[PDB]
RNA sequence: AUCCAAGGACGGCAGCAGGCGCGGAACUUGCCCAAUGCGCGGCGCGCGAGGCAGCGACGGGGAGCGCGCGAGCGAGGCGGGCCCACAGCCCCCGCCGCGGAGCCGAGGGCAAGCUGGUGCCAGCAGCCGCGGUAAUUCCAGCUCGGCGAGCGUCGCGCG
RNA sequence: CAUCCGGUCGAUCCUGCCGGAGCGCGACGCUCUCCCCAAGGACGAAGCCAUGCAUGCCCGCUCACCGGACGCGGCGGACGGCUCAGGACAACGGUUGCACCCCCCGCGGCGGUCCUAGCCGGACACCGCUGGCAACCCGGCGCCAAGACGUGCGCG
C-alpha cells in the first residue's frame, strides 16, 4: 500500500453558490475517488463534495481531477447538473422515456382539435 | 439579403481582442443593445465566467444574475449578454470586490479594482450637443445617457463627471493641449499621454499627436481620445502607466515567467 | 457545420526528386545501419527540419545585424537549438546553423542518449527496450523511439522504477 | 530592340501573349474546346459501355472490340491488353472502358485504337488474369 | 402528383435520415439537449441548430511482425476503475496470453540474372524496340531490386 | 529545397518535337496488425419523392374537471439550416455620403392635451343542447372572462 498523498490547487471561495473551488491531485506510483473524498475533506460533511474530472496520466503515476465543497446539502441540491447527482447517491434515476414518442404523441395532439386529453 | 436583423455570432467571426478558443464552439454570446455597441464593449458572461471564473457554465451565470447578484452603474442586470464598456463601475457586494473597467496596453479589457472613495461617479466622453422638442439643449455621452440643460460652457469633445446615483454633472475637463489623455480605438489603444498638437483637415478627420510619459510619440484620430483629467489621472489606473513594451522586453518578460 | 472541420492538418516530409541514385540509396542505407533506422520516412523527416532550420538562418542573414526582426528571430533560433543540444553551447552565431547536418539530430534521439550513456548493448537493443517500456525519461517513462530529449533532461534519463 | 520596353506599354504586352499563347498545339487542345466535344470520353476517367462485337513490321494482329458508351451513342474500338482476356469478354456483356497512356493519339503499332478493357462484368480483368477472382456469375 | 362512399379535397425534402433515376463517382430511415448558442419565461421547457455514437484505405500522423543463447513483451479475452445525458473509446489496475506484407519490376531511360516452353503464332511494349530456334524484353520456376500497410493503373492541373 | 535522360544518321554537330523522371485532386485493381485526427450524392439531372422528424413558450384571463385541461391574449416564427439555377460596367472587394432616408428589442431621458373617473358598454373563444359530410370542413341557439375590442375624465 503506498500512501496515496493528495493535495489540492486553485481554490477559490463562490459564496454566490456557496461552495468551493478546488482543484486535486493524487499521487498514487487509487480507491475509486470514494477514499479521495475522505483526504479532501480533511483538507479543507464528508458528503458535502462531489469529484467529476479525473483522469490519469501516462503510466498511471499521477492523476487531477476537481473538487466540489458545497455549504450545505440543500445549496448542493439547488446547485448541482442533475446526472451528476444521479451519479453521486443522492437520487434514484428513473427509467427514461425516448423522445420519439414524445414526439409522436405531440403530432398526434396537435392534430386533434378542441378536447384531446384523449391520447 | 437577410430579411431581418441578426441574432446570432459565429465564434470565428467575434472580435479578436474578447480571445475566445477557436474550439469552444461554433456559436458566441451575442451581445444585446445597450449602453456601448457590439465592437466597443464584453458580454457580462465572459467576465464571469472566462476571468473570475465564479461560473462554469451558462446555467451558473444565469442563475448568479436572475438573483441579483452584480451591479452597474448601481443598477443590478439580468441579463447575461448585458454590454460592459470602458470605464464602467463594477460592483459585487457579496465579495466586497469594486472594479472599473478600462483598457490595458496590448489591447483588450481589464478590471482595476477601486476603493470607496471613487465609486459614486463615473467619466464618459461628449460627443454630440443638439436640440431637442421645444427647442431645449441636451447632449449625450458614449455610454448612451442624455441630459437635459448643460451649462453653455461645456462643448463638444469634452469630458463630464457625473455621481452614479444621480446623473449629475460635477465637474467637466475641456480638451485642450497639455492634457493628459487615453487612446481608446486602434492600433494604439490603451496608451496613456498628454496632447502636443492639434491639425484639422477640412470635411475630414481630425488627427492629435500626443508624448508618452517616457518620450515616446504617436498619432490617432479625434473619435478615439479620452480625457482622464488635468496633467493628472483622476481615476486609479493599472499597476503599468500606459506603456506598451516592445517585443524584445515582452520575451524577455515572458521567459523570466517561465 | 461540425468543428471538426476547423482542426488543421499538415504532412512532414519530402521524397527525392530523384529517386533511383546510387549514392544516396548507399549513403541512406549506411545512415538505417549506423542509427538503425525502420524505414525512410524518418530520413525525410529530418531533411524536412534541416531545411526549415536552413531557410530561416538564410532570411535572418540577408538581414542587417540591428535587425529587430534579425535580433528576435535568431535569439529565439539560437535557443531553441541550444535548449535541444543539436548546436553546441559554444556557438552563438547564425552563420554555425548552415552548418548543421541531419546527424546531429539523430544523436539526440532517445536511443542516441541511451547508447552513449552504455545503458543499452545496442541501438536495436535500446529500441526493443524501449518498446518494453523499461525507460523513464525524466521521471516520466517513454515509449516512443523517435523521441528527442533536451540538454536538461538527459542527465535524467533512466530505467523504468516499474520494470521487473 | 525587337520588343516593346516602355514603361507605359503593359497593355500591349498583354495583349501580344493573348493572342500569340494560342499557337500552342497543347494550349490549343486543351483550352479550344473542339476537343472536349470530339472527345466521346467527354473529359471522364473512364466509361461505362456495351460491347457488340469482337474483332482482332510486326505482323502480329492485336484483339479489340466495338463498343457503344450508354451516356452517348457513338461507337469506338477499345483493345483488350492482357493474354487470353478475348475468351473472358462474351458479345452483349457490361465493359468499363479507360484509356491508354497517350491521351487523344494512339499508342504503338495498333492502328486505330485509342482505349482499354479494364472491367467485364464488374470484376478487373487483371484480378481476374491472375485467378485472384472468377467470373462464374456470367 | 395523390385520396374519393365520384359530388369534392389536397401537394411541393436545393432541412435531417431514407428511396428511384443518373453517372466513373459518394454513409444510419440511430440517441440526447449535458456542453455552444437561440426563443419564451424566474429556480425550466423546446431546438435533425448543435453534440455523441454507426459505416468509412478521400486522406494525414504515431508504433509493430523481434532482440538474443534467455528472458522479456505485445495484440487478444476475462473482471475492476476512470470517463460518459446512457453506453462505448483512450488511459490505469489484476488473471490467461495468436507475432501475420503485399504491390510492382529485372535491355536502355531505370536500382535489380538461371533453366523449360512457343516460334513474326500467342504476346510484351508510355519511347527506342523483343519475338522468323540461346527470346538478357512473352509464358513458368529460382534468384534479385524498389517502396512499404501500402503499392500499382486512368484523367486533370503545376513543374 | 536554381538538376536532367532516350529517340531522325553509314558516323557528327544543331533546330524541333515525342517519351521518361516529381507533387496534388479524384476514380479503378490488389492487399491490410494496433492507436490518434478526419472528408463524405457538387462534377452540363436547381431531376422526381413514399415513410418519420425538423418552433414553440408564458408572465395576464379559471364557477372547466378535482389548481393541471382547452381556448382568448402576448412574444417568436423575417434568426437558423440547404444549394449555386440564374446573372458578366451587375454581383463582389477596398474607400465615401445621406445637408435625399427607415428602424423592433434593449439603454438613458422626457412626460403640461381645446370644446359614471370608488372604475363605462357589448361581444366571441373554449364550453352545453341541437346537426350536416366518405374525407377536408364547418352550421344554429345559449349564459360567461380580459394587460382583448369600443367610448373616454385631462394644464393646447
Ligand atoms: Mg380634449
Amino acid at each position: 500500500m503506498p500512501e496515496i498523498t493528495v493535495k489540492v490547487r486553485k481554490v477559490l471561495n463562490n459564496p454566490l453558490l456557496q461552495r468551493q473551488q478546488c482543484v486535486v491531485d493524487v499521487l498514487h506510483p487509487y480507491e475509486s475517488k470514494e477514499a479521495i473524498k475522505a483526504k479532501v475533506a480533511q483538507q479543507l460533511d464528508q458528503k458535502n463534495i462531489v469529484l467529476y474530472g479525473f483522469k490519469t496520466s501516462f503510466g498511471g503515476g499521477h492523476t487531477v481531477g476537481f473538487c466540489n465543497a458545497y455549504q450545505n446539502m440543500d445549496a448542493l441540491m439547488k446547485y448541482e447538473p442533475g446526472f451528476r447527482k444521479i451519479r453521486c447517491g443522492l437520487i434514484e434515476a428513473p427509467k427514461p422515456v425516448s423522445r420519439k414518442q414524445l414526439k409522436n404523441l405531440k403530432n398526434r395532439r396537435l392534430k386533434k382539435r378542441g378536447t384531446e386529453k384523449a391520447t | 439579403m437577410a430579411r431581418g436583423v441578426r441574432k446570432h455570432l459565429k465564434r470565428l467571426n467575434a472580435p479578436k481582442h474578447w480571445l475566445l478558443d477557436k474550439m469552444g464552439g461554433i456559436w458566441a454570446p451575442r451581445p444585446t443593445n445597450g449602453p456601448h455597441g457590439l465592437r466597443e464593449c464584453i458580454p457580462l458572461i465572459l467576465i464571469l465566467r472566462n476571468r473570475l471564473h465564479y461560473a462554469n457554465t451558462y446555467a451558473e451565470t444565469s442563475m448568479i444574475l436572475q438573483d441579483k447578484n452584480v451591479l452597474i452603474d448601481g443598477k443590478p442586470r439580468t441579463d447575461p449578454t448585458f454590454p460592459v464598456g470602458f470605464m464602467d463601475v463594477f460592483e459585487i457586494p457579496k465579495v466586497h470586490k469594486t472594479f472599473r473597467v478600462l483598457y490595458d496596453v496590448k489591447g483588450r479589457f481589464t478590471l482595476v479594482p477601486i476603493q470607496s472613495n471613487e465609486a459614486g461617479f463615473k467619466l464618459c466622453r461628449v460627443q454630440k450637443i443638439f436640440l431637442g422638442d421645444k427647442g431645449m439643449p441636451y447632449l449625450s455621452t458614449h455610454d448612451a445617457r442624455t441630459i437635459r440643460f448643460p451649462h453653455p460652457d461645456i462643448k463638444t469633445n469634452d469630458t463630464i463627471k457625473i455621481n452614479l446615483k444621480t446623473g449629475k454633472i460635477d465637474e467637466w475637463y475641456k480638451f485642450d493641449i497639455g492634457k493628459i489623455v487615453m487612446v481608446t480605438g486602434g492600433r494604439n489603444c490603451g496608451r496613456i499621454g498628454t496632447i502636443q498638437a492639434i491639425d484639422k483637415h477640412m470635411g475630414s478627420y481630425t488627427m492629435i499627436r500626443m508624448k508618452d510619459t517616457e518620450g515616446t510619440e504617436f498619432l490617432t484620430r479625434l473619435c478615439n481620445v479620452f480625457v482622464i483629467g488635468n496633467d493628472s489621472p483622476a481615476v486609479a489606473i493599472p499597476t503599468t502607466k500606459g506603456i506598451r513594451p516592445d517585443i524584445i522586453k515582452n520575451r524577455e518578460l515572458r521567459l523570466r515567467s517561465i | 457545420p461540425r468543428i471538426s472541420r476547423h482542426r488543421n492538418s499538415s504532412k512532414t516530409y519530402s521524397t527525392p526528386k530523384k529517386p533511383f541514385t546510387k549514392p544516396r540509396l548507399d549513403a541512406e542505407l549506411k545512415l538505417c545501419g549506423e542509427y538503425g533506422l525502420k524505414c525512410k520516412r524518418e530520413i525525410y523527416r529530418a531533411r524536412y527540419m534541416l531545411a526549415k532550420i536552413r531557410r530561416t538562418a538564410r532570411n535572418l542573414l540577408t538581414l542587417d545585424e540591428n535587425d529587430i526582426k534579425r535580433r528576435f528571430e535568431g535569439a529565439a533560433l539560437l535557443r531553441r537549438l541550444h535548449m535541444l543540444g543539436i548546436l553546441d553551447e559554444e556557438k552563438d552565431q547564425l552563420d554555425y546553423v548552415l552548418g548543421l547536418r541531419i546527424e546531429d539530430i539523430f544523436k539526440r534521439r532517445l536511443q542516441s542518449v541511451i547508447v552513449e550513456s552504455k545503458l543499452a548493448k545496442s541501438v536495436h537493443h535500446a529500441r526493443n527496450m524501449i518498446k518494453a517500456r523499461h525507460i523513464s525519461v525524466g521521471g516520466q517513462i517513454v515509449n516512443i523511439p523517435s523521441y528527442m530529449v533536451r540538454i536538461s533532461n538527459t542527465s535524467r534519463v533512466a530505467i523504468a522504477d516499474t520494470s521487473s | 530592340m525587337s520588343k516593346t520596353s516602355g514603361l507605359y506599354t503593359a497593355r500591349k504586352l498583354r495583349t501580344v501573349r493573348r493572342v500569340n499563347r494560342w499557337a500552342d498545339k497543347k494550349y490549343r487542345k486543351a483550352h479550344l474546346g473542339t476537343w472536349l466535344k470530339a472527345n466521346p470520353l467527354e473529359g471522364a476517367c473512364m466509361a461505362r459501355g456495351i460491347v457488340t462485337q469482337k474483332i482482332g513490321p510486326n505482323s502480329a494482329v492485336r484483339k479489340a472490340v466495338r463498343v457503344q458508351l450508354t451516356k452517348n451513342s457513338k461507337k469506338i474500338t477499345a483493345f483488350v491488353p492482357r493474354d487470353g482476356s478475348i475468351t473472358y469478354i462474351d458479345n452483349n456483356d457490361e465493359v468499363l472502358v479507360a484509356g491508354f497512356g497517350r491521351a487523344g493519339r494512339a499508342v504503338g503499332d495498333i492502328p486505330g485504337c485509342r482505349f482499354k478493357v479494364i472491367k467485364v462484368a464488374g470484376i478487373g480483368l487483371l484480378a481476374l488474369f491472375l485467378r485472384k477472382r472468377e467470373k462464374r456469375a456470367r
